[PDB]
RNA sequence: AGGGCUACACACGUGCUACAAUGGCGCAUACAAAGAGAAGCGACCUCGCGAGAGCAAGCGGACCUCAUAAAGUGCGUCGUAGUCCGGAUUGGAGUCUGCAACUCGACUCCAUGAAGUCGGAAUCGCUAGUAAUCGUGGAUCAGAAUGCCACGGUGAAUACGU
RNA sequence: UCCUCCUAAAGAGUAACGGAGGAGCACGAAGGUUGGCUAAUCCUGGUCGGACAUCAGGAGGUUAGUGCAAUGGCAUAAGCC
């Protein structure tokens, strides 16, 4: 809970000063981090989806939830209810630990990392970023890797706007370019 | 958390070359030997035309 | 095994393994290994962590991987924006060093496109 | 390319024309046939109309061009494609 | 004077280099023939990773120079991989000839590392110091050969027969 | 032969070789009950990923859904688990 204790001990005060909030409850919070793997290659091979789930479990520390097609789509040859991905919702202690591991270990291991886009906010202070290769997480062993897979990471926050979301993330020294 | 279905999640030590050590819970199982970390990566730290070269090569 | 942001082969000789890095050839591999005080035939997996760190330091003096790729793209785009002959050749996907195009030129033109 | 010890080649008539035009200000394009002359920093801002075999091609010299030859900016062959 | 003969959807001929282990790479070390050279061949030395550069002998030559022959042989490594095979393409930095290397030169260094894993139908050469393979030299020529002409090294298979 | 709507004149019923569509099943769960849940579509952000897969948020408010026509219903859902 290093980053949560840092949030409470420093980031709250910093944001209160920076935005002049009238109550401490008004400070943006990091609510949840969701990791998503869109596994379209599972349409023909189910071991692909199972291996994606194993990668996600290794990375996040949580057994993932297999997601299924909401509607049938000819364009991707998918019928309704077909499992085509996996996600994990990280909250609380697990979420702060993953935030720390991401920031301090995984992002530094991104090939040719020149800084995360600061425009990748959804308009309400929530940040999403892509990963192209799961090896950037040390939990994934390099010489056991079957297929190259990435994932999506979303950080949902209680920020009313993108500027407050970016300030909240920057307070953790998020690697914004 | 539901019992008996999640990966093993226990603390390890991440040792970087620059001498940074972080104690992080992980599913990796063993200790880590990082080649880089947030405290030493060039982008994190801050460590990251023709007339000039024409004059340098053709000094008169 | 992780140098310059990529995984080096572990079972190869070090002199061969380092050439996995975009921007290190054989001459640079030999020079890096001489300047890190490591024999050329030593496999990566017989190297210590101090040795791998010295190798990383030696690689640090060169422009490699993503930085080198950015440099190369910058030079090519500079040519292509200049509108010079070399830039136009780059634009058209044709040989840029005065080679014949009546025949051959297939590395640049790609496989034959029949009429 | 040309040996460094020999310096960069430029035709004397062109160098003189460029000096005159720089002194007098910014004249109309200087017509030259010296495709082989290097582009010097003191030509930046001038317009040099460079022969490509049949017509002079107006070259607006920028800083990126310095050290290149004038003929690199006046293509000599007309190609638009086969079967068009 | 500048441009073109060097264009490039494409078709064909003649070649070069390969696809590797009967090989690649590193170190060491053997054995040729033929030829050319005065606006030429240019040693030794010094500088440079190198192409080269500076200085400067000798030689109109069985004398001097071009001018380590290479394949080979020993030692070591790579261990069948698009690889330590291949070396096209492209970026950067250079050298030299030449008034001048943009179009459009050769060569060097660093980086890059494509196709190609032996080739459909068809088709060529070769009967012995031949084929195959390996280097070497010369003319043209300021510079510019994978072409041409010439020279040695290693060195086969097979011909029942009509 | 059977179902739905209109013709049909605000109860029911009402004809024509009038105007339009469907059925001749399906389901041991798609039945019973208890607990829970809430749609379409669009916008923004997000590895491959694209007009369209999965993820996050917003807008919207049933424009969805209903095993199969059409009508009448359906949120206390009759819709989803
Ligand atoms: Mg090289
Ligand atoms: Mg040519
Ligand atoms: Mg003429
Ligand atoms: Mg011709
Ligand atoms: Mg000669
Ligand atoms: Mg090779
Ligand atoms: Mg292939
Ligand atoms: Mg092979
Ligand atoms: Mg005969
Ligand atoms: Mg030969
Ligand atoms: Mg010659
Ligand atoms: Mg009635
Ligand atoms: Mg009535
Ligand atoms: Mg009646
Ligand atoms: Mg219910
Ligand atoms: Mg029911
Ligand atoms: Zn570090």
């Amino acid at each position: 809970a290093k980053l949560h204790d840092y949030y409470k001990d420093e980031v709250v005060k910093k944001l209160m000063t920076e935005f002049n909030y009238n109550s401490v409850m008004q400070v943006p919070r990091v609510e949840k981090i969701t990791l998503n793997m869109g596994v379209g290659e599972a349409i023909a091979d189910k071991k692909l989806l199972d291996n994606a789930a194993a990668d996600l479990a290794a990375i996040s520390g949580q057994k993932p939830l297999i997601t299924k097609a909401r509607k049938s789509v000819a364009g991707f040859k998918i019928r309704q209810g077909y499992p085509i991905g996996c996600k994990v919702t990280l909250r609380g202690e697990r979420m702060w630990e993953f935030f720390e591991r991401l920031i301090t270990i995984a992002v530094p291991r991104i090939r040719d990392f020149r800084g995360l886009s600061a425009k990748s906010f959804d308009g309400r202070g929530n940040y999403s970023m892509g990963v192209r290769e799961q090896i950037i997480f040390p939990e994934i062993d390099y010489d056991k890797v079957d297929r190259v897979r990435g994932l999506d990471i979303t950080i949902t926050t209680t920020a009313k706007s993108d500027e407050e979301g970016r300030a909240l993330l920057a307070a953790f020294d998020f690697p914004f370019r | 958390m539901k019992k008996d279905i999640h990966p093993k999640y226990e603390e390890i030590t991440a040792s970087c070359s620059c001498g940074n050590v972080m104690k992080i819970r992980s599913t990796v199982g063993h200790d880590l030997n990082l080649d880089v970390c947030s405290k030493c990566h060039p982008f994190f730290t801050g460590k990251q035309g023709r007339v000039d070269r024409f004059n340098k090569r053709f000094n008169i | 095994a992780r140098i310059a942001g990529i995984n080096i082969p572990d079972h190869k000789h070090a002199v061969i393994a380092l050439t996995s890095i975009y921007g290190v050839g054989k001459t640079r591999s030999k020079a890096i290994l001489a300047a890190a005080g490591i024999a050329e035939d030593v496999k990566i997996s017989e190297l210590s962590e101090g040795q791998i760190d010295t190798l990383r330091d030696e690689v640090a003096k060169f422009v490699v991987e993503g930085d080198l790729r950015r440099e190369i793209s910058m030079s090519i785009k500079r040519l292509m924006d200049l509108g010079c002959y070399r830039g136009l050749r780059h634009r058209r996907g044709l040989p840029v060093r005065g080679q014949r195009t009546k025949t051959n030129a297939r590395t640049r033109k790609g496989p034959r496109k029949p009429i | 390319p040309r040996s460094l010890k020999k310096g960069p080649f430029i035709d004397l008539h062109l160098l003189k024309k460029v000096e005159k035009a720089v002194e007098s200000g910014d004249k109309k394009p200087l017509r030259t046939w010296s495709r082989r002359s290097t582009i010097f920093p003191n030509m930046i801002g001038l317009t040099i109309a460079v022969h490509n075999g049949r017509q002079h091609v107006p070259v607006f010299v920028t800083d990126e061009m310095v050290g290149h030859k004038l003929g690199e900016f006046a293509p000599t062959r007309t190609y638009r494609g086969h079967a068009a």
